[PDB]
């Protein structure tokens, strides 16, 4: 549109904790945001984003999007990410795709589970009782990159990156009040209304309605202090690469996800479908074989693939002709908490798509639902008594230049009005069994919510 | 050179047959059950016929039936899971239950290296979403079974004349083996 140049980069002084060090003092602005790629050696984990100050912001609750500009604000029932496609044109902003630089500015934040509503059509049982946004996205004409590959710290802007740089170092770190938990933790069920929802997804599975149901359950404390600390030391501890600090309007999110959802880069399309969990073992030699176990676990592997065939199914809708491929397949990845089975689905972007279409056809991901996709959904809705919210949803990007990176909001807390919120799910097939599922959903969070307990 | 019609029995998983095809080289025109009527069939001059996977039953699978009656005998018509149920109908058949319930469980098939299993390895690994079966002692005299369970249910059959076949199972799936090369003895046969 008008501006096709590459934005003006400022190269700062190197040091793997830039990010941490540099949002430190932005922690506490609404609209202030933080994909961190958690210190993690993985193939996954070379950049940390911070942007702040957006030229405009996008909140979605149910058939409603706001867009407030500097002055102008404006409301509109239309499609979530047409809305926000039309705004990220309308910035006419378009720069080259930079193999260095993947976020050049764009759209960052929050898109929700229920945002998912604004797609397929769904019963409304489950209890909406947090009050944050479906689509909480800013747009951000600058950034600050740090590159863990190239151990480069980069300041882009598409308007004036010396005001921008002096803007960041003048802004300065008073450490807030420090974070501590002010109740222990407690379920959204019982073991007994756990139980009695195993029991109704599997009586679902052999009527054969669905393949595959991840059900959830949720945990819940008061809090007060500074979030922010919290982040910092869990952050630490959990080494995952799609972790995210989000300061919204109504709260915080501190994401811990290992998950990517979907990555758009120069029109090569990856997902990393997560299904299969093991937790860790204290001795060295009999965690190796937890490893093992796990890639070569027959119901575990099936599992996975059912996964991989609905990835598969979602991205063909919109991929590239014949260019759907499954280059990987059980890689083991491990966690501080748990080893994960991960496997990489592949296509490419036809040029008449965004980074923003792929994302509606998909959205949200097959392997926080279930098989078929709408039917796990109706039945998430019937059985878990609150909504997910911003949990099992996408924290994630879209550039200027057409990129996209995004996450599954695992191993996510929501922090609001002095209450947090931490939920984990499971995998459910036919032959799996209740007390194991019971108890994988603890093995998930337990270090996040220990950690949190002092 | 002729376009391949995918009949569209609102299946969880057919653009992964889709992209199968196009992955083979092939001009697919997806149209769904109730979008197309036999007549338009005609005027869209295709080479071959797919009808798809489906939850429903062949009955409520819109024109898959009536393409069947119509086309048996003059395209090439490729049946898998509920088209393959269709095709068994269409001329007899009756589908029943399963032995077992069979979701996205894989299972070795034996055959005959015929049809669609031209030049293929024997077993074959294949993966079924559903639970219904054409009843052997039902079947057609027109068709024979190209390959069986390890139960002994029918998992491909063949008319004896005409150039149409169906699978039970799903050959688009990665669970899967040899999808490719049997969708390709279909698509070049
Ligand atoms: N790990 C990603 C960047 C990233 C970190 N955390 C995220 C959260 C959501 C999306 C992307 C990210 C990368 O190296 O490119
Ligand atoms: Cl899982
Ligand atoms: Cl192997
Ligand atoms: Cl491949
Ligand atoms: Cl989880
Ligand atoms: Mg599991
Ligand atoms: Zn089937």
């Amino acid at each position: 549109h008008m501006k096709t140049l590459s934005p003006a980069v400022i190269t700062l002084l190197w040091r793997q904790d830039a990010a941490e060090f540099y949002f430190s003092r932005l922690s506490h602005l609404p609209w202030a945001m933080l994909l961190h790629s958690g210190y993690a050696d993985h193939p996954y984990s070379r950049f940390d984003i911070v942007v702040a100050e957006p030229i405009c912001t996008l909140t979605t609750f149910g058939k409603e999007t706001v867009v407030s500009e500097s002055e102008k604000r404006t409301t509109t029932t239309d499609d979530p990410l047409q809305v926000l496609q039309q705004v990220l044109d309308r910035a006419d902003i378009r720069p080259t795709h930079n193999e260095d630089l993947p976020f050049q500015g764009g759209a960052l934040g929050l898109f929700g589970y229920d945002l998912g509503r604004r797609f397929e059509s769904l019963p409304e049982i489950a209890e909406q009782d947090i009050v944050l946004p479906d689509m909480a996205v800013g747009i951000y004409d600058w950034a600050l990159i740090v590159d863990h590959q190239r151990h480069t710290v980069s300041l882009l802007s598409h308007n004036d990156v010396n005001a921008r740089r002096a803007w960041l170092e003048s802004q300065q770190f008073s450490p807030q009040e420090d974070f501590t938990l002010t109740s222990d933790w407690q379920s959204n069920m019982t073991r007994e209304q756990y139980g009695e929802k195993f029991r109704q997804v599997q009586e679902y599975l052999h009527s054969g309605d669905c393949y595959q149901v991840n059900l959830a359950q949720r945990f819940h404390a008061t809090y007060s202090g500074d979030e922010w600390q919290a982040f910092l030391q869990l952050n630490q501890a959990n080494r995952a690469p799609f972790s995210a600090f989000l300061r919204l309007e109504q709260g915080a999110i501190l994401s811990l996800s290992p998950e990517r959802f979907i990555l758009c880069d120069n029109s090569e399309i990856q997902t990393r479908p997560i299904k299969g969990t093991l937790p860790r073992l204290p001795d060295p030699q009999e965690d190796s074989k937890q490893a093992v176990k796990l890639a070569n676990s027959a119901k575990d592997r099936a599992e996975n693939l059912m996964i991989v065939d609905l990835m598969r199914n979602d991205i063909g809708r919109v991929a590239v002709a014949g260019s759907v491929k499954v280059p990987e397949l059980f890689v083991v990845e491990p966690f501080p908490a748990v080893h994960h089975l991960v496997s990489t689905i592949t296509a490419q972007l036809p040029e008449q798509l965004h980074a923003s279409d792929l994302l509606r056809a998909a959205f949200p991901g097959g392997s926080i639902t279930g098989a078929p996709k709408v039917r796990a959904m109706e039945i998430i809705d019937e059985l878990e008594p609150q909504r997910r919210n911003a949990w099992c949803g996408s924290i994630g990007y879209l550039s200027f230049c057409g990129n996209m990176d995004t996450s599954i909001t695992i191993r996510t807390l929501t922090a609001i009005n002095g209450q947090i919120f931490c939920s984990a799910g499971g995998g459910i097939v036919a032959d799996s069994q209740e007390e194991a599922e019971y108890q994988e959903t603890f093995d998930k969070v337990n270090r996040i919510l220990k950690q949190l307990e002092k | 050179g002729g376009m391949i019609l995918l009949i569209d029995n609102y299946d969880s998983f057919t653009w992964n047959l889709y992209q199968y095809f196009c992955e083979l080289g092939a001009d697919v025109l997806v149209k769904r059950n109730d979008a197309l009527t036999l007549a338009d069939i005609d005027a869209l001059k295709p080479q071959k016929i797919v009808i798809s996977p489906g939850p429903c039953t062949p009955d409520e699978a819109g024109i898959s039936l009536d393409v069947i009656r119509h086309y048996a005998g003059r395209l090439p018509i490729l049946g898998v899971c509920l088209g393959h149920q269709a095709m068994a109908q269409a001329f007899g058949g009756k589908v029943v239950r399963a032995a077992k319930v069979m979701h996205g469980k894989t299972s070795p098939i034996t055959h005959n290296g015929e049809g669609v299993f031209r030049g293929l390895a024997n077993p074959l690994t294949v993966t079924r979403y559903h639970s219904l079966v054409v009843e052997p002692d039902s079947l057609p005299a027109c068709f024979d079974v190209t390959a069986w369970s390890e139960t002994r249910e029918i998992m491909g059959i063949r008319h004896r004349q005409w150039d149409l076949e169906g699978v039970q199972f799903h050959p688009e799936s990665i669970l899967s083996e040899q999808g490719h090369q049997l969708l390709a003895n279909f698509l070049h046969r």
